[PDB]
């Protein structure tokens, strides 16, 4: 996500903010990676949706 | 196939063509050689958390005057694994280069001692446990504070209470800019883990 | 010395002598795609669900899909009404590139699987019946299903297809032609040709902006195959 | 009941209970071709010979294709010349509708053989060398093999390729390169790159109205192959 505030009438600064998974958080100290990924997708549902 | 709910979880997987700890040895030994494993050896290696720090001449400066600004970055892996912890234990170890431009009308030396955590210049003593180098000789200052708490562990920006575990001050006699490095001692380890904070990129600024 | 006839997969060579051949000095292993999958023969990549067709229904209905099945049918004009119409195994091999995987080759051996996954609401209620016949437009008018009454519909092979007891169907189309082993190129396939057919109209309630759905989807896939004379042609 | 997971080739579902699957009565034999020729894998199936190229000399010559071999290359203008370039495996898999029978895969750990059938008469003499240099068009230029010396040019892997006594070469041109495992969608592989050099000009009797021809033909196929991520795309 991208924080735009303002500097003079015409310049601004765009800071570049990530968010940051614990496995993306350790991933940005070191350079090359190798891993075994995992996902969990769960459906918020009712009784009825199907 | 009743109106209600279950949750039979399913591990399913995907690519299944060998056993994944077996290949990763096999391809740390072609492309690495070291394995990383705990993080708790990387706060055993020395990162440098600044470049430069200008110290006036003949001043005891706490290192809390550096060290409050500097653990907000987390330039280094001990204020970058500050943020996915709580608590610590044991002392911090400091290396100190020299990079002055240094004069042969005197004799430049570096000293240093003890305050506890977070007292200013002024309220301490200066007999205590200390170690002495001399720059012409030898750039490197080799040096090591304990762990002499009150208390078995630390959180992370405490309250009103202060003076509680043991750090390092630092005098010189000439006004020497210096680089400083840090990492844990034998026995520094972090605990009690939480979920990280946010990161921050690139800061281009771009005109519109 | 003279005694050079090598072979390949289908392939013979005639030589004077073995033409004095270097090869590698030890074939060591390397990059480790072997590891990361088995390979997929082509009996085993024929055996792939596809995504066919999704057919949605509402009630409704205005149109075809809900004309529940005629009692009698008296003639041809008031032919039997149906939803949806798969004429195998000529779906099947177009579809999910295939036949883009079975190009040269001559003669097939397949048996077609069907399942249909269905996913509709507790509050929606009806049946449907999932009949197959071979050469279903081929024989004389008579004997097709879509001129026969509703007890000679469901006398057909097929399974039942309601809604909240069967969220899944298992049927088994046999490999049920007279030739032996089918034409692929200047290929008239079309023997055994599907077909689903409602027998109760689907029912909810009458007052609209309520959106009674109950898309249906269909999965086709080969089995028990055998592929075996290699040519140079194909049709498109 | 509840457990329905069931397993294609690559491919599971996963449904409230095994939606009560109806099949064949006895899955009795039928038309025999499973009897006729065995199933061809997909392994099998790309160790096919394919004919890729035929090189007819004459001496002759006015053109290229018997400019002997430099001992000197000084300059790039005056590089070393040659018959053909055949950059592999781009060439190989898409000569013989390989590349039509690879597509949905991703990666490919390939071997690739050569084979040179040749065919001329008694009256004729002459020598060639059949060499082939990895990133041959990918490296700085000093290092090809188009810019060294006629000693350099043989130094590198190869077989002599003299006509009265070599018919037929075997050359295993193996997995040469740094990736694990080919790439094939948005593919630019062209790893090993081959080439055709002739030593010495091809010899014959000056008098012309004679037809001293040479005529080489060039097969290639894979092997030690393992093909094993699928996907949905690929290059045309």
């Amino acid at each position: 996500s991208i924080r735009t505030t303002r500097i003079s009438a015409t310049e601004n600064r765009e800071t570049e903010v990530m968010d940051a998974a614990p496995c993306e958080y350790v991933a940005n100290m070191f350079s090359y990676w190798r891993a075994t990924m995992c996902y969990r997708i769960t459906v918020v549902k009712t009784a009825f949706h199907t | 196939i009743n109106i209600g709910n279950k949750t039979n979880e399913n591990v399913i997987s995907f690519f299944d063509s060998t056993d994944a700890e077996t290949q990763n040895h096999n391809a740390l030994m072609k492309g690495c050689g070291e394995f990383i494993v705990n993080l708790r050896t990387l706060l055993r290696t020395f990162r440098t958390i600044t470049d430069n720090w200008i110290l006036q001449a003949n001043t005891k400066t706490p290192i809390t005057d550096l060290t409050n600004t500097t653990d907000a970055q987390g330039r280094d892996y001990m204020s970058y694994l500050s943020y996915l912890y709580r608590f610590y234990r044991g002392g911090r170890r400091y290396k100190f280069f020299n990079t002055t431009p240094l004069k042969q009308s005197q004799t430049c030396y570096i000293r240093s001692f003890l305050i506890p955590r977070n007292y200013s210049a002024d309220e301490i003593n200066v007999d205590g446990p200390s170690h002495i180098t001399y720059p012409v000789i030898n750039p490197v200052h080799e040096v090591e504070v304990p762990f002499y708490s009150q208390y078995r562990k630390i959180p992370i920006a405490s309250t009103s209470d202060k003076g509680y575990d043991s750090s390092l001050m630092y005098f010189s006699n000439t006004a020497t800019t210096q680089i400083v490095a840090r990492a844990g001692n034998d026995d520094f380890t972090f605990g009690w883990m939480i979920g990280p904070p946010q990161l921050q990129g690139e800061s281009r600024s771009v005109a519109p | 010395s003279e005694n050079s006839v090598e072979t390949q997969e289908i392939t013979t060579f005639h030589d004077v002598e073995t033409p004095n051949r270097i090869d590698t000095p030890m074939a060591q292993d390397t990059s480790s795609a072997r590891n990361m999958d088995d390979t997929h023969s082509i009996i085993q990549f024929l055996q792939r669900p596809v995504l066919i067709d999704n057919i949605e229904i509402i009630a409704g209905t205005t149109a075809d899909a809900n004309k529940p099945l005629s009692r009698y049918v008296l003639d041809q004009q008031n032919s039997q009404k149906y939803v949806r119409s798969w004429t195998l195994p000529s779906t099947v091999l177009r579809a999910g590139g295939k036949a883009q995987k079975l190009a040269n080759f001559k003669y097939l051996r397949c048996d077609v699987q069907v399942k249909l996954v269905l996913n509709a609401n507790p509050f929606v209620a009806g049946r449907m019946y999932l009949a197959y016949s071979p050469y279903d437009d081929k024989v004389d008018t008579a004997r097709s299903v879509l001129q026969t009454s509703r007890a000679g519909v469901t006398g057909y092979p097929g399974v039942e297809l309601d809604f909240q007891l069967d969220n899944s169907v298992e049927m088994t189309i046999p490999y049920a032609s007279f030739q032996e082993a089918y034409d692929l190129v200047t290929g008239t396939e079309d023997f055994v040709q599907l077909y689903l057919f409602p027998i109760t109209p689907v029912l909810g309630p009458k007052s609209e902006s309520e959106s009674s759905k109950v898309d249906i989807s269909v999965y086709m896939w080969l089995s028990n195959i055998s592929l075996v004379i290699p040519t140079y042609r194909i049709n498109p």
